[PDB]
């Protein structure tokens, strides 16, 4: 029948007190954080019934818990593993969890939640069926709902009730839309949490006391929701409300704008779930989020996103790619080597996580243009209240520009980011090597030179690894760490820390030229310019890079990566293989590369690329480029060019795994994710392999059985290798 | 095989939106008015042979809900057998009625029809109604929805008509229109509205601008909500930028209006002492992508031409609505239309596109123009919202 | 001219009005969720010969604005030449569309089409889309207008139908859609309503009510109406008449749900390239109507004249479905043409199970085409009473 139930250890403890306010305190024994799992489902189902059946002697509720956070997520474990049968499952299993919280809601009593730290996902869920919200105001606390960041949607009641407080645009593109985390501060003063507290030992007696207060002074309207009052009006009008009708066909076309034509079902859901939400009672609406909910986790996408953005990257963090048994060792002062993009960019994130950086450059003036990149991004920072003045003042002051090799005294960590050239490399660290301190890290920010090269420059080879960073530094999340064949474990461990400790995420990677991101994006920049040889438009190439999920499309990425730069590798590449014996397969982009070269359009550097740059910005494709490559004579499917970009990346990512570049699929997945900006809905070009979807089928026999429909059209580079044939 | 046959067709003026004459006329006083100058046109008539009466209607709601046909036949004084039912194909609901009026005579199972439309853009502005393919974001995000106006410039990007090129066109149509009204062309076919007194309130189409030139079109300024760009160039990815060619004054105008048409057999005129005006030579229904949205008019004139046996040689007039002027620049160019056949006595863009009744009124502007003529063939052809497209021949009798 | 075929008839379960199974679902994933059944029926079906989509729709606002045809063409991924137009003659949409399909058939410049019917109540509510009389005061003084349910109590009034009479008839029409329900009739004609998981959502009509009893419905009290007015202005009219017997409830009245439902209507050259087996043929279809005022006595003018039309009387026809908008109506409908009462709505009607009134014409037409092919027998006649003073009528054979 119509239950609050769906064995496990009970996750709820249960306290009456003398003016009969129930405390519900939940502290899930299993682990360190309340988890909307089979445990909570029962335990909430035992409470709401004893709530329930004991109505006579029970004034008001108070929601808590007994952990660091107040409640942090749900069963990805399970959700993982739904398959589309078992969609009746996870139907009923949201209808359960919203009957409890909707009993807790309609109970004729206030109900306050008492939120101690993050309150995140089916956390803040609970805490949204309470009729008063009191947040403690301490360190790492978060509010939010991130479930469209693993591709599925706040299932249980977030939609209906974030769109019932705040109406459906507000609702939709504050909180559902992107997951976004609140600071305490933030929740207050967008209406997620009503008041603040300082310490969490004011919470429950703040509760009771506005539970006490609230019968004193509104007793017809305690424990009434705004929604289940006559007379409630909705924020911004209901869809048939003629202000918001007008509006309401550019939700979807805005969404796509933003989107770019990718395939993302769980915002196209959520947003549904929302209007089609209003149109109803609560009820109905609650019940027909459950069935979008019940769509998404039965899919593949989430599937991908739950296995990238939950498993991977909780293996990675974990330590996974991390040596076993080393220690912790501290960085006391971190020394950069040169002022560029990449210096600057470098020094700002060392900076900003507190470390003491050495900006050390050839010349004064360049060394404080590149302090003048972190002074400029504190600005923004101020300006936008994301930073204190202090803070700011105490960043900048980390920051040392200099221009002599002997300020470099007492560095212990070594992250040079000069000019890709092996023997001015060579000469940087052999000045340096010295003054720091003897046990320092002496790290290379490069993207092809291979370290074990590098490494020689040195005595102390061990202690020499890549360190190869992102730019924009403080923007790009991955940190690619390359460990030559004389680096130690515990050069490997020390940078891994790091990468942490400055807020990013690490990979670990095997000497090899091109590494792996850069290697992996040079066949997506490939196969765009192969494509502009072949014949196909520019516009349609950067439509089937957009839409196929990538960040920046192809032929203006090309723009930035210098395509003089471009050449230089294909270059090293040749000789890398044909003055060692083997072969090298020229791609056809090679020829599109050197004619764009033969008429001086290099790229954005230049001012003139595949595009027009005019006054710094970027001002449309240039025109001569349909007339230089008979641009239309070949018109393949959007399709075609979509797979054809996302195939290359994801057979070269198995290439990188099976020639022992890569040790994991979660540093695949992650890598290609955070590293090159690879859709985020493939779940990483590891995962795109096992959970390909097409006219073929869904899985690994379908990836190989398209990659051959490919290869069959547009040459053998698309050939499966034999890891992935069965 | 019965025959159908176009024995009256008129329409009241197009008034303007902003401080119009017809703002303060229900949509249903235009019908019945429309209905009224009928009667006087043939008192003889016995309205219990008219079995049903057709009205095409894009905004049904509010004054024009509730079965409009169905109001102004009980509001007319009709007799009460002779049905009423709205009908909804967007632009081409006027057309729509007219065609279903001609197929429903075809059949033998009704004898005398009435169709046309009714649109009072001014108090029923179109989307009051809502919809689908608009306010629900799982078919909305699906179909990729694009206003009207930006298929319009997306078409004047891939044919490569200028800004000149569609204020030239737009110019002609204030031209021709000018003419016509001056020529007296109109004159027994718009049958001015006056109110419960006898006064007049409206005797022309308020909208034109017989004074338009080049240097004035020149200056007007070129959906607002935004995405909608990016989600058309998403589906035509080999276009780089929408060239924002259309403005006020080369696109159709949003005006009030009605018009009426007696359909029947030839038994049915014979009988009720009816000279037959035109004949209904053939009807079609195509479509194209609904994203680019007005290109249908292109195969449902190829396809009506092919049905009745004939080519665009074989055409005198062609008629198609001026929704947008690079809808019909690119109907000519495809079918290569010479200039003088095309909408010869202006369109839309100088008189008004009153949706539920354009269809009705440039069918009823070309029975006059080829009586006026002595031609013989007209092809009328209007584009849809959604993609779609209707199209219909008539011969001169 | 060219003959016109039913080559399949389907519909949804028809859901109530209150708590109803169907609220949740828009009224166009009714309509695709049928497209989608007539392409599980016929896979290798060439859509393109698809030249138009009829759909009945007597509120087309909100969800069921905008064409709704048009959006379900689209929404299921049909063809975007196969058009898509909504229509309203109110009640008789439903039936309006497969009759105007039918003859834009026999008129030779149309194939294949689509004809149904679509009403989500529910959702959106009779008289949402105001209507050009009720805003218009000056036309609904003259015109008298009178709501449905006055005309039936007037037309009980009239012929003298009593409170047991009526209640006899509501007895029996939800004892014969139990009897139906029961004995698979509808098995193959109701396509269960799923969401996009496929989980179900209605499987049958959810408005029935089959353990209704004489005493049950002599308890209920009877029925724009309920304000006033009203019956002072039907009596203006009718002056002969003194007072007004109120004989309809709820339980002896049309039902409030929510449905749709398909027609597919070709020519025989359209169903022999297709492979599509005709299961009925249009005969002859006619309209007809009185006065506005008692409003529902329409269907007798347009039955006379659409067996005129056909050349048949009474005697020839095997089946007679009759909308159950009000009881009275069926009641004078029998009295007049004198029907056989063992022909008469076989398989229960809109009192038992619901009137959705767009789709209703549709609707109950695909009832008669399952019930001549279950008896093996001819001819059936479906009619539909119209607001206004309308009516239409159809004479189906089977083949
Ligand atoms: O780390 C997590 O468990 C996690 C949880 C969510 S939630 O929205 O399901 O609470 C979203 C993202 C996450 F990464
Ligand atoms: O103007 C130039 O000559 C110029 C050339 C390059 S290059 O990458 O082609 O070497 C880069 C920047 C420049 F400003």
């Amino acid at each position: 029948g119509s239950s609050h139930h769906h064995m496990p250890d009970n996750t709820i403890q249960w306290d009456k007190d003398a003016d009969g306010i129930v405390t519900l305190t939940m502290d899930d024994p299993s682990g360190s954080t309340n988890v909307m799992n089979e445990a909570y489902i029962e335990s909430m189902g035992k409470a709401v019934d004893r709530l329930v059946a004991e109505k006579d002697s029970i004034t008001g509720v108070v929601v808590a818990s007994a952990k660091k956070t107040f409640f942090a997520g749900g069963d990805v474990k399970t959700m993982i593993q739904a398959r589309p049968e078992d969609a009746g499952d996870v139907f009923n299993t949201v209808e359960t969890i919203k009957r409890q919280l909707r009993t807790l809601e309609t109970l004729g009593k206030p109900v306050v939640a008492a939120i101690n730290g993050a309150a995140l996902g089916g956390g803040l869920e609970i805490a949204l069926a309470c009729h008063h919200r009191i947040a403690a105001d301490v360190k790492g606390s978060q509010l939010g709902l991130p479930e469209v960041t693993l591709g599925l949607l706040p299932g249980g009641g977030g939609v209906t009730r974030t769109v019932r407080m705040f109406g459906i645009q507000n609702a939709f593109v504050s909180v559902l839309a992107q997951g976004t985390r609140f600071k305490p501060a933030k929740a207050k003063e967008i209406g997620l949490v009503d008041e603040l507290v300082a310490t969490v030992e004011e919470l429950v007696p703040a509760a009771k006391a506005w539970i006490k207060e609230e019968l004193k002074a509104n007793p017809d309207g305690a424990g009434v929701q705004p929604w289940d009052k006559k007379g409630y009006k909705m924020p911004g009008g209901t869809p048939s409300s003629p202000g918001l009708a007008a509006i309401l066909p550019s939700f979807p076309s805005n969404l796509r704008k933003q989107l770019k034509g990718a395939p993302m079902p769980a915002p196209r859901a959520i947003l549904a779930a929302a209007v089609e939400g209003a149109q109803v009672d609560f009820d109905t609406a609650s019940r027909i989020e459950s069935r979008y909910f019940a769509s998404l986790v039965t899919g593949q996408v989430a599937k991908n996103m739950m296995q990238a953005f939950f498993f991977d990257l909780q293996a990675i963090n974990a330590g996974g790619s991390r040596p076993e048994g080393i220690g912790k060792t501290p960085i006391k002062r971190i020394g950069v080597l040169g002022a560029g993009m990449m210096g600057a960019g470098i020094a700002y994130v060392s900076a900003k996580a507190g470390y003491e950086v050495v900006l050390k450059d050839v010349s004064l003036e360049a060394a404080a243009k590149g302090k003048g990149y972190s002074e400029k991004l504190e600005a923004k920072a101020l300006e936008r209240g994301r930073t204190t003045q202090e803070r700011s003042d105490a960043l900048l002051a980390r920051i040392t520009p200099t221009a002599d090799a002997a300020d470099f005294k007492g560095v212990d960590f070594v992250i040079e980011a000069v000019f890709e050239n092996q023997e001015l490399k060579h000469k940087v660290f052999g000045e340096i090597e010295d003054i720091v301190e003897p046990n320092a890290i002496l790290g290379s920010n490069t993207s092809t030179l291979p370290i074990t090269g590098l490494a020689t420059g040195v005595k102390r080879q061990e202690d020499f690894i890549g360190i190869h960073f992102f730019s924009p530094v403080d923007k790009m999340p991955l940190v690619e760490i390359i460990k030559g064949e004389k680096t130690s474990d515990e050069a490997l461990a020390r940078v891994f820390d790091y990468t942490l400790a400055i807020g990013k995420t690490p990979i670990v990677v095997n000497d090899s030229r091109g590494f792996f991101t850069s290697r992996v994006i040079g066949t997506f920049v490939n196969e765009a310019l192969a494509m502009l040889g072949e014949g196909v438009e520019p516009a349609s190439i950067e439509q089937a890079g957009s839409q196929a999920g990538y960040p920046a499309p192809p032929l203006q990425l090309s723009d930035e990566l210098n395509l003089e730069l471009m050449h230089k590798i294909a270059v090293a590449t040749r000789k890398g293989v044909e003055d060692a014996g083997g072969t090298y397969q020229p791609h056809p982009a090679e020829a599109v590369v050197e004619k764009m070269i033969e008429l001086g359009r290099s790229g954005r550097l230049k001012g003139a690329g595949f595009y027009e740059y005019a006054d710094g910005k970027r001002s449309g494709l240039w025109p001569g480029l349909r007339e230089t490559f008979k641009s239309g004579s070949s018109q393949p499917p959007l399709q075609d060019m979509i797979d054809r970009m996302l195939f290359a990346e994801a057979l070269e990512t198995q290439k990188c795994l099976d020639e022992g570049v890569l040790t994991s699929t979660a540093d695949a997945n992650i890598g290609s994710i955070m590293g090159i900006g690879f859709p985020p809905w493939t779940g990483g070009s590891a995962q795109f392999i096992v959970g390909y979807s097409g006219p073929a089928g869904t899985g690994k026999a379908a990836f190989v059985a398209r990659a051959r429909e490919l290869a069959a059209a547009y040459g053998d580079r698309f050939l499966p290798p034999e890891s992935l044939l069965s | 095989s019965e025959e159908a046959f176009i024995y009256e067709a008129i329409r009241t003026p197009r008034g303007k939106q902003k401080n119009g004459s017809l703002h303060e006329v229900k949509p249903l006083s235009l019908v019945v008015g429309l209905i009224d100058e009928l009667r006087k046109r043939h008192p003889d008539l016995d309205e219990n042979l008219i079995s049903d009466v057709i009205l095409g209607c894009v905004s049904p709601v509010g004054d024009q809900g509730g079965d409009i046909a169905r109001a102004a036949v009980l509001a007319s004084g009709m007799p009460v057998t002779s049905g009423g039912v709205q009908l909804n194909r967007f632009c081409a609901s006027g057309l729509e009625a007219v065609n279903t009026a001609a197929q429903k005579v075809r059949s033998g199972w009704d004898d005398l029809v009435l169709a046309g439309g009714v649109e009072s853009m001014s108090r029923v502005p179109m989307g009051s109604d809502g919809g689908a393919m608009g306010l629900d974001p799982a078919t909305n995000y699906d179909v990729m929805f694009v206003p009207q106006s930006i298929g319009a410039d997306l078409i004047a990007t891939i044919e490569g008509f200028s800004r000149e090129d569609v204020d030239a066109y737009a110019l002609r149509s204030q031209q021709k229109a000018a003419e016509a009204w001056s020529g007296g062309y109109f004159a027994k076919s718009v049958v001015p509205v006056r109110d419960q007194n006898g006064l007049l309130i409206l005797d022309h189409d308020e909208h034109m601008r017989p004074d338009t030139t080049k240097e004035g079109l020149a200056k007007l300024k070129p959906a607002a909500l935004g995405g909608f760009d990016d989600v058309a160039l998403q589906k035509y990815h080999w276009v780089e930028k929408i060239n924002h060619v259309h403005t006020g004054g080369n696109s159709s105008g949003i005006v009030d209006g009605a018009a009426l048409v007696m359909i029947g057999s030839a038994a049915a005129g014979k009988l009720q002492g009816l000279t037959p005006r035109a004949r209904i030579v053939a009807t079609a229904t195509s479509g194209a992508d609904p994203v680019i949205m007005l290109t249908g008019p292109t195969p449902a004139t190829r396809k009506v031409l092919d049905r009745a046996g004939l080519t665009v040689d074989d055409i005198d007039l062609f008629e198609l609505n001026e929704a947008f002027a690079s809808v019909v620049l690119k109907f000519q160019k495809d079918l290569n239309i010479p200039d003088e056949k095309l909408n010869v006595n202006g369109g839309a863009i100088a008189m008004g596109h009153p949706l539920g009744a354009t269809g009705a009124m440039i069918l009823g502007t070309m029975v006059d123009e080829l009586e006026r003529r002595n031609a013989r063939r007209a092809l009328i052809t209007l584009c849809i919202g959604g993609g779609m497209g209707v199209a219909t021949i008539i011969e001169r009798v």
